[PDB]
DNA sequence: AGTAATCCCCTTGGCGGTTAAAACGCGGGGGACAGCGCGTACGTGCGTTTAAGCGGTGCTAGAGCTTGCTACGACCAATTGAGCGGCCTCGGCACCGGGATTCTCCA
DNA sequence: TGGAGAATCCCGGTGCCGAGGCCGCTCAATTGGTCGTAGCAAGCTCTAGCACCGCTTAAACGCACGTACGCGCTGTCCCCCGCGTTTTAACCGCCAAGGGGATTACTCCC
């Protein structure tokens, strides 16, 4: 499926960008989409045990919230 | 009558006008309760075609149908009046806000130019829609088949009761149905100041509240529904299953559920668990042999049939049977949207290649013609005996172009015996608590 | 590793800005220095990674800093 | 019927900015904030409470939980804020 | 039965104390709640308010806007060093980042 | 002869523009995807919101943002202007990510 | 009054701290900047520690204390 | 009171296109990185002295616990108006285009 | 220093959609009275925190001095950037489906 894959090579250029890099070493984008999906394994394993401890078979916005409030990323917009 | 109808009322329908008329300058509600296919949506359009011409009143007008219903009610009114105009509340939720747009408020009698008269709404939307449907005030309400409003307990009855609407008007098909407190909801929905919660009295207090026309005095052209109860037999397979099945009776003290799981092996024991030809499948089921056989019969005859099943899951193996043979055919159930509706039962009015059309008992049995028809087969039967006679109905009709017949294919020896059984007492019944032209 | 009496003096001293003649429970002192001392050995390994990136192995002002920044400490 | 801080944060925004808007985005994270600074500050007049062995969450709680969630200058600030709004709420009823 | 007037404007506040205690019950966080507690922390949630859309609204003057938006939260909190400390592990959605490049990036003479 | 701007010229160029933006970075579409499969990983014929897999996106988005600035710093710490992996690998874990 | 006993962590008390942290050599700019970095942390310990000791109206500060200031980081 | 049909709604999936974003190729430049020389800045060892640590003595602030009651919040029913959901609109902001000003780079 | 040209800015115009205000109403906040109790108050106990002295010796400091290592310099080469080309899949819209949750009917059991 590898649609990590799909986090391609210039959105891990315009990521580095706003991060303020000015030169990137062609190795670190392999690198940044295994840190990517290593943070995307902990925040919806969280927000998919909200639903499941909450019995409802989708995922809701503010599932995500507390998922990433537990883990000390609050964010400000979906509910919250 | 109203020149605005375009049209002739009936000698019958007429007499109608003049009851419903009169009951709204007395000011006092009633059921318009004439057999089925008499042609009650008609004297509908007809008392508001006079509340125009003779008062002006122009609505806002009320409709609400059961929903296979709504594009019956859409045509015909387009037809029996073409200059009012019609406000079709129905769609998706994004739909019915730009609908609802033109229900004005300001005005509680809408003037000629109003954008709209009258308002055709689904029985589902009228309780889903209700905070949008209270804060407006309607000059006339029809329930188009009231007998969905015989529960007082269901809220289709406790939303559309308090509408504000000035007078209301049932029509019904037999309003009696199962008893008589499911009769006092309806009539406490007209009358609620009166009826607040012996079967000689009834006849002379219901006169007054009710009109209930019958299809021997009235269309003596459409002759009498031919019926053959078929009495036909289980095969081995089921017999297997049924025995199997009854021998949970046995250790039982459970037919809350085992009357369903035995009437779907008297349907095809492929419902309860699948078999791989056409052959097995064909004589398998004692109603699929007999059912493929008459179908035959009937097709070198040149009938059109209709078929009325109580589940779901058999018109889905009627349609492989189907598609396994010659047969090109339509269905109508409840899954399907209200566009293929309308469309399907136009195909099949439009074209003779058609051969059968597969309804089911409740959404295909209510308030739609199918009058190019001249067969009706209940594969399964509704165990309330009424909702069979509506869907009888729905063949034998105004404009019904042949000599209808009717098939049953009852199972001997099953709990199908039990409900034509207890339908044939519950019609009876019906009529011990009904005989008389009222008014 | 530091000396339990400078640092109950570095305690009050520093205590005094908030409210005048506090007292301190004897395990309260030790239990603000075995924080003191766990947090110092836990920003100098910090900073040791900061030098060995660096390919230093002398550990400078810039790799406390770089420590702190990135834990977020400034 | 959901519940906003929306009506009450315009109320702010327009003794503050009479002349300035807020976008219904900008809106939802004021409310993401008013959720999140209310639920910090009464986490920790709870277990204030709990830790005095209390069962009354008083202001002298939500006094020492603002004094330990805000910066030195908000933090003082927000006491005088609160101790006058209850000091006017006494006094009357 | 006098005219009711509500407990903030008694209090001199915009926002609820109604809800304010109400919240501060249904989340149970202790068993009984003071009828001044509400109240401060009423003003305490207004005046917050006031300090980030204060700043925004500023920002907002600074981008020739009318309307505050996400953006001018962003900018107003990280410029302001004491709702950076109170803010420092929250992201706002649609904030962006402040302008910032490192002094060693931009070119040589 | 074309114009040409020199090497690092540009790079400036777009980090001035997205730094003083808002825009979303990654594509929509694919990173829905990517939602969806580490969502099977853990229950299948689950659904998301369109709001939660925005939200996701957001958290994510940011985390990533604010992890390149530690990287540059390590870099920049360095001597060079050049981040590599091993500058990820020492942010992560002077965060305890790692 | 009491003053300057930042002084009272010792050069080699820092030596000890950063080889139990790993480090091998130290740069003698080190024992000013980690003098700025555990009295910038030991002040808003402290903060907090006496804030929960005057809450409950006393005087002395308890291990308690110290053990809630700490949490709060 | 149960179980199945009917109907709404809202999410997923597919199809087509269109164009904006990703991928690919290629020259060269300048930044990564290994190598070198020096010099200064940190680790080591010794003699010095300083005060941290321990054992011991003395006092009183105040932590911690009990008793007694009344001020304050919990609980309920009746009253009402502050706050929410729905509908409308016009003005703020974006988006475009075109000429003006700025900035970068090779000469 | 200049210049050419690309990139960034600005000024006015267009239009669309969401911000700001109005309307109906409900139900959640407020008024009034009751009643229980907890924690604010006064009082006793004695823990342990603070202060001081005197001794011991291990820990801290100042200094000598050697060499290990930080830092600026030089050379190279490789590999990531800037720009044109090629191509693919993200975006948009529209239709289908299915699923699930609420409601309604009818029968059996109590
Ligand atoms: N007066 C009339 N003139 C022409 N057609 C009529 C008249 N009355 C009834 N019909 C036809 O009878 C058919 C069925 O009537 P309808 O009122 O729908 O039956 P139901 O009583 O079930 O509603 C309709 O197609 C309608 O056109
Ligand atoms: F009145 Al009918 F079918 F009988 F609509
Ligand atoms: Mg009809």
């Amino acid at each position: 499926r590898d649609n990590i894959q799909g986090i391609t090579k210039p959105a891990i250029r315009r990521l580095a960008r706003r991060g303020g890099v000015k030169r990137i070493s062609g190795l670190i984008y392999e690198e940044t989409r295994g840190v990517l999906k290593v943070f995307l394994e902990n925040v919806i394993r969280d927000a998919v045990t909200y639903t499941e401890h909450a019995k409802r078979k989708t995922v809701t916005a503010m599932d995500v919230v507390y998922a990433l409030k537990r883990q000390g990323r609050t964010l400000y917009g979906f509910g919250g | 009558q109203p020149k605005l109808l375009n049209c002739q009322l009936k000698e019958y329908q007429l007499k109608g006008l003049n009851w419903l008329v009169n009951l709204y300058e007395q000011g006092i509600n009633g059921i318009l309760a004439d057999e089925m296919g008499l042609g009650k949506t008609v004297q509908s359009i007809s008392v508001m075609a006079y509340l125009a011409e003779r008062y002006d009143i122009w609505g806002p007008f009320l409709v609400v149908a059961p929903a296979s219903t709504l594009h019956n009610w859409q045509q015909e009114v387009s037809k029996f009046v073409p200059d009012f105009k019609v406000l079709p509340y129905w769609g998706t939720a994004a739909d019915r806000k730009v609908l609802r747009k033109f229900w004005d408020r300001k005005h509680t009698t809408y003037k000629k130019d109003s954008p709209f008269h009258v308002m055709i709404t689904s029985y589902q939307l009228v309780v889903s829609d209700v905070a949008y449907f209270q804060k407006m005030k309607w000059q006339y309400m029809i329930l188009d088949e009231a007998q969905a409003i015989k529960s007082s307990q269901s809220s289709r009855w406790k939303c559309l009761l308090g509408f504000h609407c000035r007078n209301r008007l049932l029509l019904t098909g037999t309003p009696i149905q199962n008893n008589m407190q499911e009769l006092w909801a309806l009539l406490h929905f007209i009358m609620p100041s009166l009826f607040d919660s012996q079967l000689k009295r009834l006849h002379m207090i219901l006169k007054p509240f009710m009109l209930r026309r019958v299809k021997k005095h009235v269309q003596k052209e459409l002759g009498d529904k031919i019926e053959i109860d078929v009495f036909c037999e289980l095969s081995y397979r089921q017999r297997a299953m049924y025995q199997s099945l009854r021998n949970q009776i046995s250790i039982m003290d459970t037919l809350m559920n085992l009357v369903m799981q035995f009437r779907k092996v008297c349907n095809h024991p492929d419902l309860f668990e699948r078999a791989p030809s056409m052959a097995r499948f064909v004589t398998d089921s004692g109603k699929l042999a007999k059912l493929d056989e008459l179908l035959r019969e009937l097709k070198e005859g040149g009938h059109r049939v209709l078929l009325y099943f109580q589940m779901t899951r058999m018109i889905d193996l009627m349609e492989e049977y189907l598609t396994y043979r010659n047969y090109k055919y339509c269905r109508l159930d409840g899954s399907t949207k209200l566009e293929d509706r309308r469309d399907t039962v136009a195909d099949f009015q439009t074209r003779p290649e058609i051969f059968i059309f597969l309804l089911s008992t409740r959404a295909g049995g209510l308030g739609i013609n199918l009058t190019t028809a001249d067969t009706v087969i209940f594969y399964d039967s509704d165990w309330n005996p009424t909702i069979d006679s509506q869907a009888m109905d729905r063949a034998h009709r105004l404009g019904q172009t042949k000599q209808v017949t009717v098939y049953r294919l009852i199972t001997r020896g099953t709990i199908e015996e039990r409900i034509r059984k207890r339908a044939l007492q519950k019609e009876e019944v019906q009529r011990v608590v009904i005989t008389g032209t009222g008014s | 590793l530091i000396r339990k009496l400078p640092f109950q003096r570095l305690v009050r001293e520093i205590a005094q800005d908030f409210k005048t003649d506090l007292r301190f429970q004897s395990s309260a002192v030790m239990a603000l220095q075995e924080a003191c001392e766990a947090y110092l050995v836990g920003l100098f390994e910090d900073t040791n990674l900061c030098a060995i990136h660096a390919k230093r192995v002398t550990i400078m002002p810039k790799d406390i800093q770089l420590a702190r920044r990135i834990r977020g400490e400034r | 019927r959901k519940e906003s801080y929306s009506v009450y944060v315009y109320k702010v925004l327009k003794q503050v900015h009479p002349d300035t808007g807020i976008s219904s985005k900008a809106m939802g994270i004021m409310n993401s904030f008013v959720n999140d600074i209310f639920e910090r500050i009464a986490g920790e007049a709870s277990r204030l409470a709990h830790y005095n062995k209390r069962s009354t969450i008083t202001s002298r709680e939500i006094q020492t939980a603002v004094r330990l969630l805000l910066p030195g200058e908000l933090a003082k600030h927000a006491v005088s804020e609160g101790t006058k709004a209850v000091t006017k709420y006494t006094s009357s009823k | 039965r006098a005219k009711a007037k509500s407990r903030s404007s008694r209090a001199g506040l915009q926002f609820p104390v109604g809800r304010v205690h109400r919240l501060l019950r249904k989340g149970n966080y202790a068993e009984r709640v003071g009828a001044g507690a509400p109240v401060y922390l009423a003003a305490v949630l207004e005046y917050l308010t006031a300090e980030i859309l204060e700043l925004a609204g500023n920002a907002a003057r600074d981008n020739k806007k009318t309307r505050i938006i996400p953006r001018h939260l962003q900018l107003a909190i990280r410029n302001d060093e004491e709702l950076n400390k109170l803010l420092g592990r929250v992201t706002i959605a649609q904030g962006g980042v402040l302008p910032n490049i490192q002094a060693v990036l931009l070119p040589k003479k | 002869k074309p114009h040409r701007y020199r090497p690092g010229t540009v790079a400036l160029r777009e980090i001035r523009r997205y730094q003083k933006s808002t825009e979303l970075l990654i594509r929509k579409l694919p990173f829905q995807r990517l939602v969806r499969e580490i969502a099977q990983d853990f229950k299948t014929d689950l659904r998301f919101q369109s709001s939660a897999v925005m939200a996701l996106q957001e958290a994510c988005e940011a985390y990533l943002v604010g992890l390149f600035e530690d990287t540059n710093l390590c870099a920049i710490h360095a001597k060079r202007v050049t981040i590599m992996p091993k500058d990820i690998q020492l942010a992560r874990r002077i965060r305890g990510e790692r």
